[PDB]
RNA sequence: GCGAUGAUCGGCAGUCUGACAAGU
RNA sequence: UGAGUAGUGAGAAA
């Protein structure tokens, strides 16, 4: 049987009419450094960037990467376990975080992706209606979220 | 459209136990376990076979949330002939009787319902169809009717309840076989009307993952119904 | 008529008693045995102690007992029980009289047309006489009409449409026709019909006929020899 | 537990009867049990109103049997004389029906009351 | 630490012994989970010690409710008593935590377990089903579930035979069958006895009466004054047939038929008497049943007419659901309700409709409303 | 001393044929 | 020998 995946009902051409405040945002592992490195707090750099209440989300795969890092990145590990950061369970064998994040956004058009990886960012860019959050300069920046 | 005296060509559908009636319009149909009657007034197709007159029932996507699902093209349906199925939220025989058609004589349908008044007709329908076992009981406490049900190959939940995830897990934990079938009908308005539909579906998928059900597929049910998706998963005990 | 009517009542009893125990119809198919069970046991609880040996063999009687406890039917009041028993009393009774009428009929044939009963039989002989309306009326008919007596619809349909005519008629159900096979059935029908006429004219028009059926006996013997050589 | 159930309170009954009078003026109201039955058969009824003081109550219990079969909200009011009054008819009314019309000039309050009736159920 | 397991099945109660205890820390490992699915491995874990089938359907329904409500039945108490040693404390695996307190109360010496380890074994026992009793007679579990289930379901629904109206529908579909059928056989009795002396077929047109007189008057020759009185008692002498038959029997052309022929007529006539006798019995039962189920409808129009209307609708629930106009045309083919006459029929149809509503949605219908409702029709009747 | 618990509008249709058949 | 067993729905009376 042939498969033609149905484009999500949350999408009108290129604008997602479903993503709305309070936003749910997936945290990428590299985001934590450029947050710590820039002295930008996770919860509120998001609020300042998006001017809304933001619910950060750490999946098992991104989490699984973090402890593998080791003592050098303990600060990143502890901030990941801040109780304000909710946890997402995963039911796929692989621990590669980039693939897991790309799948979740493919599945449901309700997440913001917080990452600075060029390769991952390009993959998310191809997927329509996925707001992409990044940290540059002094604070966070959101590109595909016109409600801003 | 499909008038009384019209002649149609019946052909099988990709899923076993589901047949397609062709014509100027196409009707997706199921063989009648109890020929000669309609359960909710549905149109019936009769075919002469060597000659016995086998009957078929039309299967309205605007009435059964399952039916709109197959119209949308679900990849995998655990509901198949000669399989045990556990139907939750069996308000009446509108959809159960058709699920009974697919499973056939060899399988059975465990129809679970709570509210007494719709249950009465479910009992009445169960009389014509030997293979349904209606269980007028609140699904939130599967301990009550553990007596009546063994293992089940697939569990279907059409329950419109905000805590519908919990009911599925408890029922699946008891009677669903390892690697069994899970097919859920979700209405976000009943669960959380404050947030948008897509947020709700992601949340429901999450709770299923917490309960050791691996989701396999989900599909939006438009244009037949609003804010509805059917999630298909497999119960992975280990 | 009795055959038709006992069937309809049997259907009603199966449906009505099926409400209190729907599983019986599948297990026991005989209508009379179906009624007797209701008479012996009235309610499924009574099944545990009752013995159905005289009505049913061992394997059948135990299956109904197991069905009784795991049944689907609902409980019924004694008022309901009484009248369904009355039906079951009627159902068994018709069978008793139906057998009686069968024996009464056969005795009637062996005195009024002994020769035909020997050749064609009692039941088929009766339908032949009834179709003509009288023994004399049938006696005056040629053997050709007797061969196709009960196939008028097929006969005249064939005659109008320039197609083959029937060859058995009502005589098809006679034992001798059944013994024949293939095209020999048609030949025996012609031979049997002719001999039936010879015997028939004896029964109807013999003033001092001996109630022995002897002319039927050699007439039967001749057809049997024809069947043997034709089949061989 | 009581056969008449759910029964609207003093506050809730007023808004329901308010919609009833507005519907009557706009010919969107079907009055009487027999009419309400017909609307349920046709599937053109937005929701059904009954009086809890019908004498006897049973003669309108067929609407609840119809209602949730067709997934139509319903509710009971304490008074039939009051219900007939708002209906604009000079006689008591034990049951009435609001006809479906998405082009009606009084759509908004109809859905407002319907939402509350659904919550009560 | 699990040594015994309790499993509840529709036939009875099953108690098991855990021969081997699976790894607890390694419970989530795949192989131990695969062991549950595999029958051969599962057999090495547990073994059946006792099975107590229920005596009958009543016990199963009673125990299912007790099992449903987390209670210990007498049957359940027995099988645990016979199997569990008194004993530090014997460990039992139970699917339900709610049962645990009840078991502990009855048996202080048993500690119940319902942890995941127990659930794994419960899952396996339910998994293999009939295979694990080693041929012990438990029927087939799927069919026992069907019979138990509907009783359990009907129980929580409080479904009552009193509300059953199918008996009425069968009575009507049967009563007319008898009426046509009694006519059919009775006519034939007239023909058979008609030859022996035809004139009685003319004298007593009523077929039901005719069979009795044939049963009494088998031979027309037998004519006595005392017999005249006896047949005079049959029916009444107002018609004078008692004198006519005596006179006309003396003087008739009917050819005597054989004793076997006469034996058939009386026996054949005796059949017509029996069905009509039963038909009267069944007709009475219909009237009794209609008063019970639909006193309002039966009182308002009648027991026979109301039953026919119910059968036409297909069920009393259906009739109450129908609108007044629909009810009127339901019986407009047989004129059940029947310009001024037409008005009454429509008016009567409406009253019958609400009368059905009272009966259908009433746990114990009364006839108080039907009486006044019929009285209301009477006042409407006299007005026109 | 009215009414939504309901005013008003017998036909088709005619009872097959008649000396050959089977074997070396 | 050949040869087919989906009525309408507020008036009515004066
Ligand atoms: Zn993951």
């Amino acid at each position: 049987t042939r498969n033609i995946p149905q484009v999500s009902s949350a999408l009108f051409f290129q604008y997602n009419q479903a993503i709305k405040p309070p936003y749910q945002v997936l945290i990428d592992t590299n985001f934590i450094n450029f947050s710590i490195q820039k002295k930008v707090d996770i919860v509120r750099g998001m609020m300042d960037c998006l001017l809304a209440k933001c619910n950060p989300l750490i999946t098992d795969c991104v989490m699984a990467e973090l402890e593998k890092l080791g003592p050098k990145y303990r600060i990143a590990l502890k901030l990941a376990r801040d109780p304000r950061i909710k946890r997402l369970s995963c039911s796929h064998k692989g621990t590669y975080a980039d693939d897991c994040l790309v799948h979740r956004v493919l599945q449901h058009k309700c997440y913001i992706v917080a990452t600075n990886d060029a390769g991952l960012k390009q993959r998310i860019r191809k997927i329509p209606g996925i707001p992409l959050m990044s940290v540059g300069g002094h604070a966070y920046v959101i590109e595909k979220l016109p409600d801003v | 459209g499909a008038r009384g005296g019209a002649k149609v060509v019946i052909e099988p559908h990709r899923h076993a136990g589901v047949y397609i009636a062709r014509g100027k319009e196409d009707l997706l149909v199921t063989k009648n376990m109890a020929p000669g009657e309609s359960v909710y007034g549905e149109k019936r197709i009769s075919v002469e076979e060597p000659p016995t007159k086998v009957e078929y029932r039309v299967w309205n996507p605007f009435r059964s949330k399952l039916a709109a699902g197959i119209m949308g093209g679900l990849d995998e349906l655990f509901i198949a002939p000669g399989k045990k199925v556990l139907y939750l939220g069996a308000a009446s025989g509108t959809s159960v009787s058709h699920v009974s058609d697919v499973v056939g004589p060899e399988g059975v349908v465990y129809a679970v319902e709570f509210s007494h008044r719709p249950g009465r007709e479910l009992i009445s329908m169960a009389k014509k169809r030997p293979n349904i076992i209606p269980i007028i009981e609140d699904a939130r406490h599967p301990q009550k009717y553990r007596m009546l049900i063994g293992m089940v190959d697939c569990v279907f939940a059409d329950v419109a309840q905000p805590d519908q995830a919990r009911i599925i897990a408890l029922n699946s934990h008891m009677f669903l076989k390892d690697q069994g079938g899970v097919v859920i009908s979700i209405k976000a308005n009943c669960i959380d009307s404050t947030v948008d539909a897509e947020t709700v579906f992601a949340r429901e998928v999450q709770k299923l993952r917490e309960e050791r059900i691996k989701p396999l597929e989900q599909l939006t049910l438009e244009p037949y119904e609003r804010d509805h998706c059917i999630v298909v998963g497999r119960y992975m005990r280990s | 008529d009795l055959d038709k009517e006992l069937n309809t009542y049997a259907m009603r009893c199966k449906e009505w008693y099926g409400w209190h125990f729907p599983e019986l119809a599948k297990i026991v198919t005989d209508s009379v045995a179906y009624a007797r069970i209701i008479l012996t046991m009235g309610i499924r609880s009574k099944a545990s102690e009752t013995d159905l040996s005289e009505i049913l063999p061992e394997e059948i009687e135990e299956r109904v007992k197991t069905a009784a406890e795991v049944s689907m039917g609902t409980e019924i009041t004694q008022t309901d029980l009484d009248n369904i028993n009355a039906l079951a009393e009627q159902i068994v009774e018709f069978a008793a009289y139906r057998e009686q009428l069968s024996n009464y009929l056969s005795a009637r044939m062996k005195a009024i047309a002994p020769n035909l009963t020997q050749l064609v039989g009692e039941l088929v002989g009766a339908r032949l006489i009834a179709h003509s309306g009288s023994l004399i009326s049938l006696a005056k008919s040629p053997a050709s009409t007797i061969q196709i007596l009960g196939a008028e619809k097929a006969l005249f349909r064939a005659l109008k449409t320039k197609h083959d005519t029937p060859k058995y008629g009502l005589l098809y159900h006679a034992s001798l026709v059944g013994q024949a096979t293939g095209k020999n059935k048609g030949k025996i029908a012609r031979v049997l019909a002719a001999k039936a006429a010879v015997s028939l004219r004896y029964d109807a028009l013999a003033e001092d006929r001996d109630d022995s059926g002897d002319i039927g006996l050699e007439s039967r013997a001749k057809v049997e020899n024809r069947l043997s050589q034709l089949e061989g | 537990n009581p056969k008449a159930f759910p029964l609207a309170d003093a506050a809730l009954t007023q808004q329901i009867l308010d919609v009833v009078q507005q519907a009557a003026n706009l010919r969107q109201l079907k009055k009487g049990a027999n009419e309400a039955t017909k609307t349920l058969n046709r599937g053109i009824s937005e929701f059904i109103i009954m009086a809890a003081d019908c004498e006897p109550i049973e003669i309108l219990l067929h609407l609840p049997l119809l209602c949730e079969d067709k997934n139509v909200p319903y509710v009971f009011v304490p008074s039939r004389v009051a219900l007939g009054r708002a209906c604009g008819v000079s006689r008591p009314v034990i049951a009435a029906s609001i006809t479906t019309n998405d082009a009606s000039a009084i759509k908004t309050q109809i859905y407002a009351v319907k939402d509350k009736i659904e919550t009560l159920l | 630490p699990i040594e015994y397991l309790l499993f509840e099945e529709p036939t009875g109660y099953a108690v098991f012994k855990v021969k081997l205890q699976q790894d607890d820390i390694g419970s989530r490992l795949k192989e131990v989970q695969e062991q549950i699915n595999d029958f051969g491995a599962f057999t090495k874990l547990i073994e059946l010690v006792s099975f107590a089938p229920f005596k009958g359907a009543a016990e199963a329904l009673e125990n299912a409710n007790d099992i449903s409500e987390g209670l210990v039945s007498e049957s359940l108490k027995a099988i645990l008593d016979l199997n569990l040693p008194k004993a530090k404390n014997i460990t039992l695996a139970i699917s339900d935590k709610n049962l645990g307190p009840s078991i502990k109360e009855e048996f202080p010496y048993v500690d119940c377990i319902s942890n995941e380890l127990a659930q794994d074994l419960i899952r396996g026992v339910r998994l293999h089903g009939e295979k694990l009793f080693k041929g012990l007679q438990s029927g087939d579990l799927e069919r026992a579930q069907l019979g138990l289930g509907h009783a359990y379901s009907r129980a929580k629904v409080k479904f009552s035979v009193q509300k059953n109206d199918n008996h009425i529908i069968q009575a009507i579909a049967l009563l007319d069958q008898l009426d046509k059928d009694i006519n059919t056989f009775a006519m034939r009795v007239k023909e058979w006895y008609g030859w022996h002396f035809p004139e009685l077929a003319k004298l007593v047109p009523d077929n039901y009466t005719f069979a009795k007189l044939v049963l009494f008057i088998k031979d027309k020759a037998s004519l006595n004054d005392d017999s005249l009185h006896d047949l005079a008692a049959l029916l009444n002498e107002d018609s004078g047939i008692a004198q006519r038959v005596i006179d006309n029997a003396r003087i008739s052309m009917g050819q005597d038929i054989s004793e076997t022929d006469m034996e058939n007529v009386c026996v054949f006539a005796q059949r017509v008497a029996s069905l009509a006798d039963y038909r009267r019995q069944l007709y009475d039962y219909l009237c009794e049943k209609m008063h019970t189920v639909a006193p309002n409808l039966s009182e308002l129009i009648g027991e026979v007419i109301g039953a026919r209307l119910i059968s036409h609708a297909g069920s009393l629930t259906n009739l109450s659901k129908q609108a007044a106009s629909t009810v009127q045309i339901l019986g407009a083919e047989k004129a059940l309700f029947r310009k001024n006459k037409g008005r009454i029929s429509r008016y009567l149809a409406n009253k019958c409709s609400m009368a059905s509503r009272i009966d259908n949605y009433s746990e114990e219908p009364s006839n108080v409303f039907g009486s006044v409702l019929k009285k209301q029709v009477e006042q409407r009747l006299e007005f026109y």
